DNA sequence: GTACGTCCGGCCCGTAAATTCAGATCTT
RNA sequence: UUUUGGCAUAGUUGC
DNA sequence: AAGATCTGAATTTACGGGCGCAACTATGCCGGACGTAC
């Protein structure tokens, strides 16, 4: 069978190189200078170089002759080894999207109206503009009074507005954008973006118990961490051998009167000491204040650093 | 059926025989919905690349070819409903065309574009 | 419609190790 | 009311 | 006796160092893309 050979190409012009080589093959397939290569591969995400299928390197060199885009691979070519030719063709994979091009790149966009025409969708955006004041920018709320005052390309219809390259806004940009110019898969915005428009956290050194199974009620110190099925290596009390536990079987148990910090929630950022551990309500006193803070066992971590809890002289007025 | 309709617009490719427009995933997992028995592009991506087009102009969403004048103009009256391409840039290799001809299927180009 | 301007992508020397030849402790 | 700064290439020159 | 292999002993490339300080002047990234303005 023939073999694939790597040829360096102009970046961003690999598909065009494949099309040009196909046209070159078809043009000269009946002449006295045939292209003895078999196929040309320009993958979708592989940028910078293409692959040529042939039994010889000399065939590749004589086939790419006259192609300027491949001149940087003309003198020398590198073969794809045999075991790895199956990986060249291997391919993998009121909502929110993120624009690909323009000044609004990778900015959260609430899909306001989806057009069944399958060309563009209406998107709600926060404008990253200077209101035609600096140009002759961070996200901020759309100010229609400012763009009315400064003038320029501005058309006002009460709350609705057209401006600066047919950008459409209402009360917040509301503009149509190409569906292929946005990403619909893997945005997952945050609570702050909701306002604008399970989880496992184990760390080394923390103390965890066992809530179920034949190894129940064994408290040990965390060594390693992984994603979902941790297969943890906990240093238990009076046990020199290291056992295995997933994330689901464990729980962030802590003995009474030890350093505790809050990872997330309303009580995040506060350090202190737990007084009594109930089944799940763990009550603690902060290092700053002596108020009762009740937390879940999972929202507790073992860190020994002192609390932060600054105090500068500033001029309110002269 | 809905299996023929493309899921999205990214990597839309028009077939070189029937002008059928589908995504690359649909070509990989189902081949051609009209003449895959004559082309056999299911189960092989390189066959899809050699038998489909990356450049097409115009889309026709045909529901009823049996009573469509557009199908008569585009010669696609005897095919199944779907999404087809008005103009398709590309050409099969001589081997596939010869193999089709030996089976009694002459390859008729869908490049109906006016080239200057 | 064209182009331009300007923001984003690309001699020594001693060592020193590698190359070449007769004990040697075998096998016959 | 009290500052500070290019560097690292090449050349030339002095004892 | 022979014949190995076979293991310590003459010959070829490759880094890699290469005077003190001190003073002066002298020179030193761009190309395509996307948009504005006209
Ligand atoms: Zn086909």
């Amino acid at each position: 069978d023939p073999n694939l050979w790597t040829v360096k190409c102009k970046i961003g012009e690999e598909r065009a190189t494949a099309i040009s080589l196909m046209r070159k093959f078809i043009a000269y397939q009946f002449t006295d200078t045939p292209l003895q290569i078999k196929s040309v591969v320009a993958p979708e995400h592989v940028k910078g170089y293409i692959y040529v299928e042939a039994y010889k390197q000399t065939h590749v060199k004589q086939a790419i002759e006259g192609v300027g885009n491949l001149r940087l691979g003309y003198w020398n070519q590198q073969m794809v080894p045999i075991k790895e030719m199956t990986d060249v063709l291997k391919v993998v994979k009121k909502s929110w999207v993120r624009l690909k091009r323009g000044i609004y790149k990778d900015d959260i966009a609430q899909v306001d109206y989806v057009e069944p025409s399958q060309n563009t969708i209406s998107l709600k955006m926060i404008p990253r503009i200077d209101y035609d004041r600096i140009k002759a920018p961070p996200q901020r709320l759309f100010d229609a009074e400012k763009i009315r005052s400064l003038g320029g390309d501005v058309a006002s219809d009460g709350d609705f507005l057209i401006f600066e390259g047919n950008r459409y806004s209402r009360k917040f940009l509301f503009k149509s954008f190409a569906m292929s110019a946005v990403i619909t898969e893997g945005v997952k915005p945050t609570l702050s973006e909701l306002e604008k428009f399970r989880e496992h956290n184990f760390q080394p050194g923390d103390n965890v118990e066992v809530c179920e199974g034949e190894l129940i009620n064994l408290q040990g110190k965390i060594l390693s961490v992984d994603g979902n099925k941790i297969t943890i290596m906990p240093k238990h009390e009076d046990l020199k051998d290291m056992l295995e536990f997933p994330a689901q079987e464990l729980r962030k148990y802590f003995k009474m009167g030890d350093h505790v910090k809050v990872i997330a929630g309303r009580f995040e950022g506060d350090t202190g000491l737990i007084v009594r551990v109930e089944e799940n309500f763990v009550i603690l006193f902060s290092d700053l204040t002596m108020h009762e803070l009740k937390v879940l066992p999972r929202d507790l971590q073992l860190c020994s650093e002192t609390a932060s809890g600054w105090g500068e002289l500033v001029q309110l007025d002269p | 059926a809905l299996e023929t309709v493309p899921k999205d617009l990214r990597h839309l490719r028009a077939c070189l025989l029937c002008s059928l427009v589908k995504t690359i995933d649909q070509f990989e997992y189902d081949g051609c919905d009209n003449c895959d028995a004559y082309l056999q592009m299911k189960g092989n991506r390189e066959m899809v690349y050699d038998c489909t087009s990356s450049s097409f102009d115009g889309i026709i969403a045909m529901m009823s070819p049996e009573d469509s004048w557009v199908s008569k103009w585009q010669r696609v009256s005897n095919f199944k409903p779907g999404v087809y391409a008005v103009s398709v840039t590309g050409r099969l290799p001589q081997g596939i065309v010869r193999e089709l001809k030996s089976r009694g299927v002459a390859y008729k180009s869908r490049d109906t574009a006016i080239k200057t």
